[PDB]
DNA sequence: CAGGCCAGATCCA
DNA sequence: TGGATCTGGCCTG
């Protein structure tokens, strides 16, 4: 781009395209953290500073000597800011759709907004020399979409913005990137620990933001639906990926399945599965192994991230 | 048979606004599913009997319950 | 440059006085060589040698990581 | 002074910093492993066996009463003596704290095959917060026994934790805490002897006397070369407690420690400072009322422990300690591992 | 092509 | 001869 400016400076003799730090200085205002944001209540564990921009991934992991040992880089973003900036950068999509329905312009009602976060490693990302730790040659992707906004308008609920792609690469808007592997668990839960701990406080809280002149309040309700079924294994409890169990939404086993096949129902949350996990530690009835097993259908770990039962369509495809 | 009912099926759940692009296949979907298993049980008997992979399982089992809950499955996907 | 890595992977393992060396000694004379490579001048190991890990392995502190590993002195003035 | 090679099979992407070896008759078994344990061995427990210099990992089962716990990745080691071993709190693989408590025994064993059995406790009184790193050892005081349990690191409160530095860490309170394992009580003992934290510190058992030496603070960020002898009596009414400050002592943090002979105890490994190696090695000529600390010979080690960055290990039991150095990076096994004769 | 789990074929004290 | 022990098949990446 400098080279093009340059050039055009050159030939045309006018300013056609504006310089490079002017194009700086207007990037900071996408950026996150330049708009200011009140919760109420305030998030819990969560800072009340408005001005929050990339901040590293490992949340001051400790990197010493004497403790456990770190090989991956992370750079983050806050939730609430984040989500403040996609926000703030529909502001006039925002404005439109509630024009369009025939509502009216400075109404403050309480935004609904859905949010499906995805998270997917990748392989075969080149290491790079220089200074740092030793780093896996893999790299962790987390980033979250908006699929729609609706507001409360007497008695039903409307609709104001909608994506018209939800599956493009213009709407993945990135989270937190950290060149780390997806098989390695102690460094995706501390890595990752920050950011569903936002989430978690801000499953019960008002985000407040000045909406072109009028302030209007906000809420957040989350899905996880963009992880594969390997992931979702290896995060909410299950094994492995091929077992005597297979369904990650029913409990049904792999015989039973293949002989009825078309019948079944969904039934596995989060909060069944950190039961299991709670009854698989504690071992209330004096079981075996197997028995044991067998009881806990499946669930030998500690879910730490809410992970909505749905299907992988693009994965289901290559599947079959 | 069996390439014509997968064809019949993809549309469901590849759909990011079912209920207002493919009423048709979505209102036969368990007839399919049904149909389906049981060309599975009967003429490939010799790879379906008492094993089975997770995401045949998936879709002759979850969708519909999946479509009711949410309203759409391939808008969320993975694919983004 | 391969062939200086290769002298150097040798050397830290004084093969003028173990004229007979097994395949385990090899690979662990490969992953010393390797780690102290990173930790000195941090280069990252790779197995298609490339022009820009020769013009960064063609330095004198290349030597000196390296014969801070061979106990002996002529080693290190031979090499140097 | 013997230093082996020792292989290990095709479990090797299974053993990580912060593992703990116990010893049951003679038998060595393994705990801590990577990630939430798989169907290869439900339970967590290992059967750490060496001949020939190989390492093979067998499961071991554990009993119908037993309660399968989570892999504690800093625990506290204890040896109770009806010999049994207990653990307390330390990082899950989710990366949380817990303060819970363990109780190790094997309750059957026929030709190579064991049964542990793993008792819950809670305890009651002054709870210790859930920390890692810490020491606890047991004391025999007028027949009657007792454990001590000293600080660690630990996160920091519900209250002034923050997500953007929510992995911080800071020292324990230089409280001193003892549980009584038969009835699960704690009594909190605050002594002004004691000012600042400890971590990753050695701790050396007797009749009715614990030595700690080493350790690590992390809010000065030194490592103090100084040694703590606390002495405690078990009369009818409330314990008392009692700490003196000797001279002699050496700065080191996660040092492992090995009992070789009766009273004769060995430290080997370390590190001094952030990039420093505890390349020397101390005895502990434990005796009834003087310490003496002397220095070995210094056995031969190898470049890769010369010129590595971490090192780790537990205690065997039969006077051997088991280090292991990263081997490289995943792209031999991503970790060399070698043992350690002490005598 | 790595990685993990399960049903099956040897096998050895 | 009844569990150990490889070993290939199958599942997802
Ligand atoms: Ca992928
Ligand atoms: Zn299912």
């Amino acid at each position: 781009y400098h080279k093009m400016y340059r050039t055009v400076k050159a030939i045309t003799g006018r300013q056609i395209f504006q310089p490079l730090h002017a194009l700086r200085n207007a990037e900071k205002v996408l950026l996150p953290g330049y708009h200011p944001f009140e919760w109420q209540p305030p998030l819990k564990n969560v800072s009340s500073r408005t001005d929050v921009g990339i901040i590293d991934g490992l949340s001051g992991l400790a990197s010493s000597v004497d403790e456990y040992p770190v090989d991956t880089i992370a750079k983050r973003f806050r939730y609430d800011s984040a989500l403040v900036s996609a926000l703030m950068d529909m502001e006039e999509d925002i404005l439109e759709g509630m024009r369009s329905q025939d509502l009216d312009d400075y109404l403050n009602g309480p935004f609904t907004v859905v949010v499906k976060e995805s998270c997917d490693g990748m392989g075969d990302v080149s290491e790079k020399h220089g200074s740092g730790p030793a780093v896996p040659e893999k790299a962790v992707r987390f980033s979250f979409t908006v699929m729609r906004i609706t507001i409360e308008h007497g008695s039903q609920n409307v609709k104001v913005f909608e994506e018209p792609k939800p599956n493009s690469e213009l709407c993945c808007k990135p989270l937190c990137l950290m060149l780390a592997d997806e098989s390695d668990h102690e460094t995706l839960t501390a890595i990752l620990s920050p950011l569903i701990a936002e989430r978690e406080a801000m499953k019960s809280s008002e985000l407040t933001l000045e909406m072109g002149g009028i302030p209007r309040t906000f809420k957040f309700i989350f899905r996880g639906t963009g992880y594969d079924e390997k992931l979702v294994r290896e995060v909410e409890g299950l094994e492995a990926s091929g077992s005597v169990y297979i369904c990650t939404l029913c409990d049904t086993t792999r015989l039973e399945a293949s002989q009825n096949l078309v019948f079944h129902s969904i039934t596995r949350s989060h909060a069944e599965n950190l039961q299991r996990y709670e009854v698989w530690r504690s071992n209330p009835y004096h079981e075996s192994v197997e028995e044991l097993r067998d009881r806990v259908k499946g669930v030998s770990a500690k879910p730490f991230i809410e992970t909505v039962p749905s299907i992988d369509a693009l994965h289901c495809d290559i599947g079959n | 048979e069996l390439m014509d009912l997968y064809l019949k099926m993809k549309p469901v759940w590849r759909s990011s606004c079912p209920a207002k692009e493919c009423p048709e296949s979505l209102c036969q979907y368990s007839f399919n599913s049904q149909r389906f298993a049981e060309l599975l049980s009967t003429k490939f008997k010799y790879r379906y009997e008492g094993k089975i992979t997770n995401y045949f399982h998936k879709t002759l089992a979850h969708v519909p319950e999946i479509i009711e809950r949410d309203g759409s499955i391939g808008a969320w996907a993975s694919e983004g | 440059a391969a062939e200086f890595y290769k002298i150097f992977q040798l050397e830290i393992g004084e093969v003028y006085k173990h004229p007979n060396a097994s395949k385990e000694e090899r690979k662990r004379w490969q992953a010393t060589l390797d780690k102290h490579l990173r930790k000195r001048m941090n280069l990252k190991p790779i197995m298609r040698m490339n022009g820009n890990f020769a013009r960064k392995l063609m330095t004198q502190e290349t030597v000196d990581a390296v014969c801070e590993l061979i106990p002996s002195e002529e080693r290190h003035e031979a090499l140097r | 002074m013997s230093l082996q090679m020792v292989t290990v099979g095709h479990n090797i992407a299974l053993i990580q910093p912060g593992f703990s070896l116990m010893n049951f008759d003679g038998q060595v078994f393994f705990f801590g492993q990577k990630g939430w344990p798989k169907r290869s061995c439900p339970t967590g427990v290992f059967h750490f066996d060496i001949k020939q210099n190989h390492l093979k990992l067998k499961p071991a089962i554990f009993s119908k009463d037993s309660c399968y716990l989570p892999p504690l990745r800093y625990p506290a080691t204890c040896s109770y003596k009806k010999h049994q071993y207990i653990i307390h709190g330390g990082k899950t693989p989710n990366n949380e704290l817990s303060d819970k408590i363990y109780i190790m025994s094997v309750a059957c064993k026929n030709n190579k095959k064991v049964t542990f059995r793993c008792t819950e406790k809670d305890l009651v009184g002054d709870v210790p917060e859930p920390r890692y790193g810490h020491s606890i050892d047991v004391v025999y005081s007028r027949g009657k026994s007792m454990g001590v349990l000293f600080g660690g690191r630990s996160y920091m409160p519900s209250t002034q934790r923050t997500t953007e530095k929510w992995n911080s860490v800071a020292d324990c309170l230089p409280h001193v805490f003892l549980i009584d394992f038969e009835f699960g009580c704690a009594t909190s003992y605050i002594l002004p002897e004691l000012q600042d934290g400890l971590s990753f510190h050695v701790s050396i058992a007797r009749n009715d006397t614990v030595y700690i030496l080493g350790g690590h603070s992390l809010a000065s960020n030194i490592r103090p070369a100084n040694l703590y002898r606390i002495r405690v009596d078990l009369p009818l009414g409330t314990p008392a407690v009692n700490c003196t400050v000797l001279p002699g002592g050496i700065s080191v943090s996660s040092a492992i420690l090995t009992q070789t002979n009766n009273d004769e105890f060995v430290i080997v490994g370390g590190y001094q400072l952030e990039n420093q190696k505890r390349m020397v090695c101390s005895l502990v000529s434990l005796g009834d009322n003087t310490i003496e600390i002397s220095e070995m010979e210094t056995p031969d080690w190898t470049s890769d422990i010369k010129h590595s960055k971490i090192w780790f290990g537990s205690n065997m039991g039969n006077g051997t300690i088991f280090l292991g150095i990263p081997g490289d990076n995943k792209q031999s096994e991503a970790f060399y591992f070698y043992t350690l004769r002490c005598s």
